[PDB]
């Protein structure tokens, strides 16, 4: 079973920082382009940040541009999410998604990050 | 290097497809008067095979999409569609890392695009209808996958709405400018094509789109950075990358005669080192080979 | 080095006999066993058959010198003379017609750039109507490289003659058989596809064609035996034949399911052992993997349903 | 300086048999799909028979089906056409060419075939 597995969310203050991580296991995690999207309570699932397979051309969604740096370890099978100068507006489930080919086709579970005001 | 070095398919230009209009590739050039940093949404693919942008695995998604169609009669207009976008293999269109369904044109202008109709008119159960687009340059939301088309017409042209695939009949008004994604508001893109180093320029792999012209004028041309073929090829193979860029050698294989050496940057674009004021175009019979991984600032022999 | 498959889903690919995606995956008893696809047609060893080309755009397209005339009771006749899609001289050969040509039947209404000396649109996109035949009167030879074609007109449209790229806009009254080539008389063609083993069915690759259809909405479907893909990736590899067949898997990657194998023979068709009489469908989420070289007689699991 | 060089030509008896050969040179002969082609004085170059990179799939002009045989030996760089039961009709110059790709793009100068009656 190919499977994605996010930790590293939780409650933060406002202005603050943390760093979410997302470990592959039974795929070649280098053929995977990855990216991370969050749903916010009442919301629809939204883009936050993508990178290509070998961790080039990071790309992010205008709300978070500057704050936010998508990053990968090939070698440890695993993307990482830093999220600084949080907002409350960052409150969501936050997802980890590989792409083998066109699509997101692989998600992990989420992870919880609650930014307090 | 443990690493298995990058390669190119062993296919000539001509015989290529282009990666922005479904077309051959025609012609290979570089023009310094052209716009030297394009935000060209497809034919966009990481030397790592990551594709970017609206780029699509096939040649058959290239200026095309698919629908959910609904029609309507609409005064002041004619008939209208009204086009849920899906992904082009049916899969749902959910709005995400990029500024449109797959294969979505990314290009300004009115495009002629034509869809299977059945009608509710006795013996003319299934025709195919063509519908004018305007993609922009300025509501179109394709990003939200919601876009009309129309034709003039005189009254109900009596359609069934249904599932529909669109492709491109012919263009009016060509801009190479990308068309209004989202209402105005901004979305994700793949990045400009650059940058280059002093003196480079972007080689361009060319085709001729079927147009609607008032004024004759020639042939209209549509550039991309890299043909189809060299998409799903990057796709395929995942190739480790061991530098900034390959050194490519554009050769003649019956003659041996080299051509031309260039840069292949892993954001998927060629330059070439050329510093005339028109364009210079190639023969489009060689074939690219790759000699090496060289540093961002490795220096081209010029053309 | 080893035969390998691009690692791409049929849903993604191309189909390589009408220029769309790949939408279906099956096999069809019921069907034509050894069609005389002219298109499509690939060796493993990369050597391209009958009239198949390198791009998925050159797909039931053609390229021509146009020559236009108004005639009376018909309208504006086309005259094509028949050039290779890339420009370069179409000579009379070891196969059909030139590259791409249709290699199908029906009633083909195409699209090509026209110019007029008339007001208005002096540029712009004219359908024609073309009978690919067999037909008493259609005296198509796009193997000697002369075809015909027509659009009902009240007067002559003022067309200039000059270069065409011609693509399909629609066909009316689609068979799966093979056009007229040579006005009647034969021509080089790539073999009928087989032969099987005893409980051996093609795998088809399917699309559906813009139709015109008077009174019946079901979609045209059309079939080939391998997509346009997997033509440019065994016309540019060059891989070393060891036997006579690789024996395949269609497997999801997400769940390692392993939905069937199957061989892919030299001659560039995949065959499955499949008993039942009608039609069995398969996601086309799958990818086709090569498991090792295996010879003709090579008996493979049966697939069920 | 991709080559083909043919020999293996002459004058010979209706009814008869030669063997015409063909080297490649300055190639990846292996990389090429092989063809045989004549010209009959007076007639347009035809076809004569081909055959895949790997040596499969041969194919035949209808005038010279169970007569002719094309075959390869990639180890040797050589395509041979067996002409048997030769006829007047056959008298011509015979090319081989090579198909790296689409096209018939590479040629030999030719040898001479009479059939004498
Ligand atoms: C009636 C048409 C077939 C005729 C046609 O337009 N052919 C395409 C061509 O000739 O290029 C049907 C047959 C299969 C259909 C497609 C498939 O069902 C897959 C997909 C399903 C989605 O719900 C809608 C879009 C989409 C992509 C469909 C669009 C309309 C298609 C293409
Ligand atoms: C006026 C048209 C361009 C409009 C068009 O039909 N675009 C094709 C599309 O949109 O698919 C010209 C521009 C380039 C031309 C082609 C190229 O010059 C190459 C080739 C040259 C041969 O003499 C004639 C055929 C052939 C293949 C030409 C056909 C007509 C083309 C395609
Ligand atoms: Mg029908």
């Amino acid at each position: 079973q190919v499977q994605l597995q996010e930790s590293g969310g939780g409650l933060v203050e406002a202005g603050g920082s943390l760093r979410l991580s997302c470990l592959g296991s039974g795929l070649t995690f280098s053929r995977y382009a990855m990216g991370w999207f969050r749903q916010a309570p009442g919301k629809e699932r939204e883009f936050v940040a993508s990178i290509t397979r070998s961790g080039g051309s990071p790309n992010y969604a205008d709300s978070v541009k500057g704050r936010f740096t998508i990053s990968r370890d090939n070698a440890k099978n695993t993307v990482y999410l830093q999220m600084s100068s949080l907002k409350p507006e960052d409150t969501a489930v936050y997802y980890c998604a590989g792409r083998g080919s066109v699509y997101y086709d692989v998600w992990g579970q989420g992870t919880q990050v609650t930014v307090s005001s | 290097s443990i690493y298995r070095m990058v390669d190119l398919p062993v296919i000539q230009p001509r015989l290529c497809t282009h990666a922005r209009w479904p077309a051959p590739v025609y012609g290979l050039l570089v023009d310094p008067s052209l716009p030297s940093n394009p935000q060209w949404q497809n034919g966009r693919v990481h030397v790592d095979g990551t594709l970017l942008g609206t780029t699509p695995i096939s040649g058959s998604w290239v200026s095309c999409f698919a629908a959910e169609a609904a029609y309507k009669f609409q005064s002041g207009t004619g008939e209208v569609a009204t086009f849920t976008l899906i992904e082009q293999d049916g899969s749902a269109y959910v709005p995400g890392d990029r500024a449109a369904p797959l294969g979505y044109p990314d290009f300004s202008g009115q495009l002629e695009i034509e869809v299977q109709t059945e009608t509710t008119k006795t013996g003319d159960k299934l025709k195919v209808t063509t519908f004018e687009m305007i993609l922009g340059p300025t509501d179109q939301a394709p990003y939200q996958g919601r876009v009309f088309a129309s034709v003039t017409a005189a009254a109900s042209l009596d359609l069934v709405d249904g599932r529909v695939r669109a492709v491109p009949r012919s263009i009016y008004g060509f801009q190479d400018t990308i068309p209004e994604y989202n209402d105005g508001l901004l979305v994700p893109l793949a990045p400009p094509i650059g940058p280059f180093l002093p003196g480079e320029v972007l080689l361009r792999f060319r085709t001729y789109m079927r147009q609607i012209d008032t004024a004759d004028a020639a042939a209209e041309a549509i550039d991309c950075a890299l043909p189809q073929e060299f998409v799903s090829w990057f796709a395929s193979n995942a190739f480790t990358v061991q530098s900034e860029a390959l050194l490519l050698r554009y050769r003649n294989t019956l003659t041996g005669q080299l051509l031309f050496e260039c840069k292949l940057y892993n954001e998927g674009y060629i330059a070439l080192s050329y510093s005339g004021s028109g364009p210079l175009t190639f023969p489009t019979d060689g074939i690219f080979e790759v000699v090496s991984w060289v540093p961002r600032l490795y220096q081209l022999a010029s053309v």
